[PDB]
């Protein structure tokens, strides 16, 4: 069902990580947390998140994970090892897969399971806000705010970005 | 590096270390150690060789892993109490994490095997750093987090450093895995005493930070980074082998040496909260530690090991370091035993 | 100031100070080659620092006084003693050749010093690039061991790393019997007794290994003795020459502070010529070090720092 | 006059990075001249996002009006005439 | 908790696993780095968003901002690694034992 | 002149003797004033 | 010295020390009590404060 | 007890742990596989999470 | 106070004296790193650097 | 924090995030702004010992 969306997202968001978790050839280990990065924002945008849904595909996926497969085309991989040819990463693979298989097999026939901890089964609809008729969005409230309450976070932050053009020009110089 | 971009390198260490100890809040916290270890790796890799590489890479990897598992540590707390501030954790799962995140930015014991290798493979002014500076934003986040801590854990990881640090000291004669194994041993007796006497705590910190500065900085005043090219000083700097020597023994804790005080104190407090045998044991297992200073006094200032004959050149040239401090680091590092009471002004 | 970063910073930077005759030129050749000749010439015309070949004494001539130390504080280095008795038991012949490139190394640290802080180029003889062909020519001559030989180059790996060649290699090529002719000639007693075989090898070395090798990174000038005396036409070459290879075209300001930095501390510069390898020839007992270092610092304005000897007239120790 | 053969040469060179700098400097220096800068934050405080919560009326708030149409309470009307 | 904490928290467990469990490329470690920080940024978010905690929006990008800065310093060390051994293969970095 | 080459030391730095005793005299006379003060202060809290 | 010197020397010395003694017991127990109870200025962890919370009216009522 | 606490069995005990604790391969893989090891045993064993 | 290093109630206690067995114990410290300076960089240990 | 700067210069640096409770943009509340408002008023300046 429809009302189990998040649910079934945070499942693919596990496997997409039992993916590159068991470290096949880094250029599918990075398909691997780009799917998971996707699923990610999926999560997101259904608590409400847009923008920050939409920050995982701009930064995470549109900047970070384009530098790590940019990188990997130069330093890593140029050409990739058959999936699932090693025996160790099959092994990771199928461990996985069936841990999270049996995890979400139980919590659906019990709306709850106890994976070490005690976890409910209802469906995350029950959690939410039930009033809301405000004429703005409330999470870009907040991150405009950082403009007006956040001075002391917007000088750190540009401080340590500035410092790490100047850190890795000096890490690379030689 | 251009002395300029290194000054603002090394300000950006300090600031970073600033921020985590002024912050009330978690997140201003874990920017702070992100801000102090992206301004720490290019000190570590100023000398551009494979070995300052692995240095740097082996540093990068374990700090990255303990600031996760911290940031980890932050976001469960923010569930189980709904806020930020820097304080006792309120979830048991959340301590433990926190906790072993901080251990491993401080290299105890389990987590210990990084501080010999990288510090072996960056120069010794940024081992100084290394040894030095950088366990005060770990200690001083212990310092505020402690009363949420639980006791078996931070006693395990005391006694374990405790006990990897003096092992590991005995078979050294690089200079730099010598101090690298001491600093294992000496965080496990500040971390030992933080859940009876956080003062304390800092006290050993303090006079650990200057005894290992004077170190470091005797060792930089000569280049020396073995055994053996520290037991050509007494052919060239005669006092620096009695200056090193005053300070091992420092370092060794006895009396009436300043490295005593910490010991002392310690001892102190446990033994005041009717712990007995931890002292006793930590005490007895600090011997380990005594034994290889004692023997790196003997090859650098008690005996006098063979020479070269191109040491006479040397003879003809003044020494030309700055050796900033180390008049005033080795007077407290040896002479502050009678003013100890003056540790209340920490309180 | 005393140069450091804080001069850097206010503009003490090498760049500033050099010109297109900030050239740092070497002569070498054989023994008795006239090298010493043509390097005084060179310096002369091109108005550049001449460094007269680094001996025995090269350190005594840049301390103290300036004027030569007894012979127990060179370590009993004896130039003469290696022609008569080259073979000797107490290792005379690898301590004189560790100490000769230690004093070698010494002053192409002065010699880069006075370049970078002045802009001035120098002219040296010989140098710790082609120190080496004396000791291959020991060990081919079955003078020093094969163990010798591994630790000079251990030193050498260590501190040659951290210094640029020079920009001009001027080679003296003087055939053996014409050099074996002129020794005889400068009727020196001990400097007779070489052998031709010696002089060989120190030839081979040159040619097998040092010129070719410092091609790769110099503008490299040969010459005979009869072409080493236009000195006019030597000067003309040099001020004709392109510099287009060697690491000398990747310097910066950056990289000459760093270079600045350690050729200005002789201790930093002489930190791996005594490395803990405890070979017989250079390794000297504690009790003689002890007291040779005792008798060392009884010499006149040598127990203090230079400034702090009142027993050589200094003044105003009390505020120094 | 030094600064000035400066600036010439700057223009003759560099005209991308002295429109550059001018244009940068102008967004630093003129809101602190502009006699609109004002205006700013006084439209921006009028926007009423949230409820108007009344207050309860206690007798001695002369400057609180009793009803949206009294002539009492913060004016809009220099937004009208902006 | 909810249904989606007991994935996400799975997730964070299972790149630490990755991580702690290397393989040979660096690179691969890196992503595994990379991935923990992505379930942090996932789970900060919808604890956040839940609560309506308005003004502790801005944290999740504060956290993508710092980590992808720290993914960089990270791979700077990958390609200086790779240009010494022309590989990125972790049992190359054992010359300090 | 004794020395072959001017030794860094062989004059005296004026200004950085100048500034030492300048330092020293300034602390001396903070510490006596901040002391006085202290007394003067700790005798009108406790009225002697 | 005199033998009455040093009796009295003795008993303003055995004073001074007694003193000490009973004053270094009570800080171990007043030390005990006030960790067990919390209840005094030492071993007073912090809680958040009060005068950090917004007591405006909100967006919407119920708060 | 001789053979107990002799200076030689002493010193020879704590000679042989000294080469335990640093006879290692260097390798970041062995360092964190035991850093895992670690966890795990501090929760299962130990309840260091509780 | 918070972050204080005298907070003002600290001014109704006795200041130390000038002559204080700890503080001459202090001062004597600052002459041995004094005699120490001299002696790492072989200046004549007594006599040099009186300012100093 | 470990040296209370942000007390004793009258700066917040941070502590303006710690807290739901505290004011936010446009009067936005937290879902349990009432709810952690009466915790921190009850566990107020009585230390977290006797708090818990
Ligand atoms: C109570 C517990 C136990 C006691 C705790 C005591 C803690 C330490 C107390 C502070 C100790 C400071 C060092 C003592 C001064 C020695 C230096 C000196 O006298 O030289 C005069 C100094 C320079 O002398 P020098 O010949 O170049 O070298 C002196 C030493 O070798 C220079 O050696 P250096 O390379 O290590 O220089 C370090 C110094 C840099 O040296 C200086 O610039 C002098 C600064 C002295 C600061 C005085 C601190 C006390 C006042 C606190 C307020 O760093 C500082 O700036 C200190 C701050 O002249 C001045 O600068 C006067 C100060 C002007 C401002
Ligand atoms: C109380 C402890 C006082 C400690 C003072 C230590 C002073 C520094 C050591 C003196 C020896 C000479 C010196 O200045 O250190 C050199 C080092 C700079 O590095 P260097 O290799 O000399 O040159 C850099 C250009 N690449 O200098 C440095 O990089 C500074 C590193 C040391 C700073 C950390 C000191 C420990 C933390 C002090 C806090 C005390 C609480
Ligand atoms: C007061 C309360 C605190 C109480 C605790 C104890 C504090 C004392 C420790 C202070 C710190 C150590 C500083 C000691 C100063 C040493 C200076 C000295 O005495 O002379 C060193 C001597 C001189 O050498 P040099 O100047 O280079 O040339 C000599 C030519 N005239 O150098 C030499 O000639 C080398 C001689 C060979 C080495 C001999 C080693 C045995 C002597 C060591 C004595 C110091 C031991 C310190 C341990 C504490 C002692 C109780
Ligand atoms: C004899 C033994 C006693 C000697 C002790 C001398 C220490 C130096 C004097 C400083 C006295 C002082 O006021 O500092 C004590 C301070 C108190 O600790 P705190 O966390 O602030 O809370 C205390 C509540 N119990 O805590 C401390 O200051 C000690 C912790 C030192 C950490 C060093 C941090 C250096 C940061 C400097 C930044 C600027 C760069 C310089
Ligand atoms: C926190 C709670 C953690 C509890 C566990 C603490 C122990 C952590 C281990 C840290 C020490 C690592 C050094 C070390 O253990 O040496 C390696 C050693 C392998 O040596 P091996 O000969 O195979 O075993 C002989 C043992 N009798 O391996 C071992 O002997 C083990
Ligand atoms: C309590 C004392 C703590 C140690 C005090 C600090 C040591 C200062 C003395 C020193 O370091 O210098 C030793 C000095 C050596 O003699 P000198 O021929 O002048 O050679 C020095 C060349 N610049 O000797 C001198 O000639 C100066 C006279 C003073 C020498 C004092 C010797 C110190 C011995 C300390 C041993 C430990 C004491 C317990
Ligand atoms: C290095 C491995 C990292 C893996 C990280 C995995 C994520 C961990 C999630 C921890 C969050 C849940 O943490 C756990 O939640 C339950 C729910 O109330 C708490 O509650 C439980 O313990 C206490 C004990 O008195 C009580 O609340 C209650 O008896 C019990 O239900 C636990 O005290 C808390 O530790
Ligand atoms: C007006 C305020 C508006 C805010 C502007 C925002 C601040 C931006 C700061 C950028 C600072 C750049 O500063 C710039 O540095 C270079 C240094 O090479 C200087 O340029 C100098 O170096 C270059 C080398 O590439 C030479 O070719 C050039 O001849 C020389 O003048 C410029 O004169 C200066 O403009
Ligand atoms: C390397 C770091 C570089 C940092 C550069 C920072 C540049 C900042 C430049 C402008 C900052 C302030 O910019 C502007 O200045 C004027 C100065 O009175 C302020 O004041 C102006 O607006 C207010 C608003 O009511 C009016 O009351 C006032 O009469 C008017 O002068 C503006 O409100 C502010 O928006
Ligand atoms: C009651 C508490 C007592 C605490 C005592 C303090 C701990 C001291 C730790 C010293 C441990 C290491 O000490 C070390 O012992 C071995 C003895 O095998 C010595 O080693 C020597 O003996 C062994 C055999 O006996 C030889 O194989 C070896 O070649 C030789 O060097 C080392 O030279 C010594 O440095
Ligand atoms: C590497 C560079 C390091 C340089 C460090 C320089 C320190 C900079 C200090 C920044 C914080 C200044 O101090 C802080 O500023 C912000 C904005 O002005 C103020 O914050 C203000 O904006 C919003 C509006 O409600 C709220 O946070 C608060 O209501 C209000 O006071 C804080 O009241 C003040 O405490
Ligand atoms: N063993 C050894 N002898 C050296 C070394 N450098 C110079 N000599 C000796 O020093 C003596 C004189 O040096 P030369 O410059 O080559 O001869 P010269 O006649 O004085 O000088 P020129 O004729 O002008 O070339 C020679 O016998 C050399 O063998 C050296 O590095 N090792
Ligand atoms: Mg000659």
């Amino acid at each position: 069902m429809m009302l189990y969306i998040v649910f079934i997202l945070s499942v693919i968001f596990v496997m997409g990580f039992v993916g590159f978790s068991s470290k096949p050839s880094p250029i599918y280990g990075g398909l691997g947390l780009i799917v998971s990065g996707g699923v990610g924002c999926g999560i997101v945008l259904n608590f409400g998140g847009s923008f920050l849904g939409l920050m995982v595909f701009l930064i995470y996926l549109g900047g970070m994970m384009v530098v790590f497969g940019y990188t990997t085309a130069m330093a890593t991989e140029q050409y990739p090892e058959i999936w699932l040819s090693n025996k160790a990463v099959l092994g990771a693979f199928v461990t996985g897969l069936l841990m999270e298989f049996f995890m979400v097999y139980y919590v659906l026939k019990d709306k709850e399971v106890e994976v070490v901890f005690e976890f409910n089964g209802l469906g995350d609809w029950v959690i939410y806000d039930t009033g809301d008729s405000g004429f703005f969005s409330e999470e870009a409230m907040g991150i405009a705010a950082l403009y007006s309450y956040g001075t002391w976070l917007v000088i750190v932050t540009g401080w340590s970005l500035l410092i790490g053009v100047v850190v890795i020009m000096e890490i690379t110089r030689g | 590096m251009n002395p300029i971009i290194f000054i603002i390198i090394l300000l950006t260490i300090m600031l970073g270390t600033i921020i985590v100890m002024i912050s009330s809040h978690w997140l201003l916290v874990w920017i702070g150690f992100e801000m102090n270890m992206l301004a720490i790796i290019p000190i570590m890799m100023k000398n551009h060789n494979p070995r300052a590489t692995e240095a740097s890479t082996k540093y990068f990897l374990t700090q990255s892993t303990a600031s996760m598992l911290l940031m980890m540590a932050v976001i469960i707390n923010l569930m189980f109490s709904g806020q930020w501030t820097v304080m006792k954790l309120f979830n048991p799962m959340a301590s433990m994490l926190m906790t072993m995140a901080l251990a491993m930015k401080l290299g105890m014991a389990p987590f210990h095997f990084w501080v010999p290798e990288v510090t072996q493979g960056i120069p010794l002014s940024s081992g100084l750093i290394l040894l030095t500076w950088q366990k005060l934003a770990p200690m001083s986040v212990l310092y505020q987090i402690f009363p949420s801590i639980n006791l078996n854990l931070i006693l395990t990881l005391s006694v374990l450093s405790i006990l990897i640090g003096g092992w590991g000291g005995l078979n050294q004669t690089q200079l730099r895995k010598i101090m690298a194994y001491s600093s294992i041993a000496h965080m496990g007796w500040m971390t030992a005493v933080l859940p009876y006497n956080p003062t304390m705590t800092l006290l050993n910190l303090i006079i650990y930070i200057i005894m290992t500065s004077t170190m470091f900085t005797m060792f930089m005043a000569n280049s020396t980074t073995t055994t053996l090219s520290l037991s050509h000083t007494w052919n060239k700097t005669p006092i620096m082998t009695v200056l090193i020597l005053a300070t091992l023994l420092s370092m060794g804790g006895l009396p009436p040496l300043s490295g005593f005080m910490p010991k002392w104190m310690i001892i102190q407090e446990m033994t005041k909260n009717n712990s007995i045998i931890l002292p006793t044991f930590m005490a007895i297992t600090a011997l380990l530690n005594l034994y290889f200073y004692m023997r790196l006094t003997y090859s650098t200032t008690l005996t006098m090991f063979p020479s070269t004959n191109n040491m006479k050149m040397k003879w003809q040239f003044p020494l030309m370091k700055k050796m900033t401090f180390l008049p005033t680091m080795v007077v407290l590092s040896t002479m502050m035993l009678p003013l100890t009471p003056m540790l209340s002004v920490l309180e | 100031l005393q140069y450091g970063p804080l001069a850097y910073i206010l503009g003490e930077k090498a760049t500033k100070k050099m010109t297109e005759k900030s050239k740092l030129i070497t002569v070498d050749g054989n023994i008795c080659s006239g090298k010493s000749k043509l390097a005084k010439e060179i310096a002369e015309k091109l108005g550049l620092k001449h460094f007269p070949e680094a001996g025995i004494h090269y350190v005594d001539s840049t301390t103290g006084d300036g004027k030569p130390l007894p012979v127990q504080f060179s370590g009993n280095c004896s130039l003469e003693k290696f022609y008569d008795d080259p073979k000797s038991n107490d290792g005379n012949s690898y301590r004189l050749q560790a100490w000769l490139y230690a004093s070698r190394l010494l002053q192409y640290a002065d010699a880069l010093e006075h370049l970078l802080s002045t802009g001035q180029g120098v002219v040296l003889e010989r140098s710790i690039y082609s120190d080496f062909v004396f000791l291959e020519a020991m060990y081919r001559q079955g003078f020093i061991r094969k163990q010798c030989v591994d630790h000079y180059n251990q030193v050498k790996k260590v501190t040659i790393c951290e210094y640029l060649p020079p920009h001009v290699v001027v080679y003296v090529d003087v055939p053996v019997p014409e050099v074996q002719s002129r020794i005889q000639k400068k009727g020196n007693p001990h400097e007779m007794k070489i052998t031709s075989a010696y002089l060989q090898d120190i030839e081979n070395a040159y040619k097998g290994t040092f010129l070719p090798e410092m091609s790769e990174k110099c503008e490299v000038l040969q010459y005979s003795a009869w072409e080493a005396q236009d000195a006019e036409k030597v000067v003309e070459d040099i001020e004709y020459l392109k510099y287009d290879k060697g690491p000398w075209l990747d310097q910066n300001d950056r990289k000459l502070h760093k270079l600045r930095m350690l050729v200005q501390d002789k201790l930093e510069v002489l930190n791996y010529t005594s490395i803990p390898v405890f070979l017989p020839e250079v390794t000297v007992g504690a009790h003689q070090s002890d007291q040779v270092f005792q008798e060392f610092t009884e010499l006149p304005g040598r127990k203090y720092r230079a400034g702090y000897n009142e027993d050589v007239g200094d003044k105003w120790i009390w505020l120094k | 006059e030094r600064v000035a053969a400066f600036l010439k040469n700057v223009w003759a060179k560099e005209p991308v990075l002295v429109a550059s700098f001018a244009i940068a400097g102008l967004a630093v220096i003129l809101p602190t001249l502009s006699p609109y800068t004002k205006y700013s934050l006084m439209i921006n405080r009028a926007t009423p996002y949230n409820y108007p919560v009344p207050l309860r009326d206690d007798g001695n708030m002369p400057d609180v009006p009793s009803h949206p149409q009294d002539p009492q309470g913060p004016s809009l009307e220099w937004l009208k005439r902006l | 908790m909810s249904m989606v904490y007991m994935n996400i928290m799975m997730a964070f467990t299972v790149s630490l696993v990755g991580l702690l469990m290397y393989r040979s490329h660096l690179m691969s470690s890196l992503l595994c780095l990379e991935g923990m920080m992505l379930s942090l940024f996932v789970m900060a978010a919808l604890t956040i968003l839940n609560s309506h905690f308005t003004l502790a929006s801005m944290m999740p990008i504060i956290l993508l901002v710092f980590a992808a800065c720290e993914a960089a310093l990270g791979l700077s060390l990958l390609v200086m690694v790779s240009n010494t051994y022309g590989t990125d293969y972790v049992q190359n970095l054992n010359l300090l034992q | 002149k004794f020395y072959i080459q001017e030794p860094p030391h062989g004059s005296p730095n004026w200004l950085k003797v100048g500034l030492t005793l300048g330092t020293s005299v300034f602390l001396w006379i903070y510490l006596i004033k901040q002391h006085n003060e202290d007394v003067l202060e700790y005798k009108r809290r406790n009225g002697l | 010295d005199g033998p009455e010197k040093n009796y009295e020397r003795t008993m303003a010395i055995l004073q001074i020390e007694a003193e000490k003694a009973e004053l270094r017991l009570k800080e171990l127990e007043v030390r005990r009590l006030m960790r067990a109870r919390g209840d005094g200025p030492w071993f007073h962890y912090p809680t958040i404060d009060k005068e950090l919370i917004d007591h405006s009216p909100k967006a919407t009522p119920d708060n | 007890w001789l053979e107990a606490i002799l200076p030689k069995t002493i010193s020879l005990a704590q000679m042989k742990a000294s080469t335990l604790v640093t006879n290692q391969k260097g390798l970041i893989k062995l360092y964190f596989l035991s850093f895992l090891i670690t966890i795990l045993i501090s929760m299962i064993l130990f309840n260091f999470h509780e | 106070a918070t972050f204080q290093f005298l907070p003002d109630e600290a001014r109704s206690l006795p200041p130390p004296k000038l002559t204080d067995p700890r503080l001459a114990f202090v001062g004597f410290l600052g002459y041995c790193s004094g005699l120490i300076d001299n002696a790492i960089r072989r200046r004549p240990v007594l006599l040099a650097g009186l300012h100093r | 924090p470990f040296f209370d700067v942000q007390k004793r210069l009258g700066v917040d640096l941070d502590r303006w995030m710690t807290i739901q409770s505290a004011e936010q943009p446009h009067k936005i509340p937290s879902r349990c702004h009432a709810f952690e408002k009466e915790w921190i008023e009850c566990a107020h300046g009585i230390g977290s010992i006797r708090a818990e």
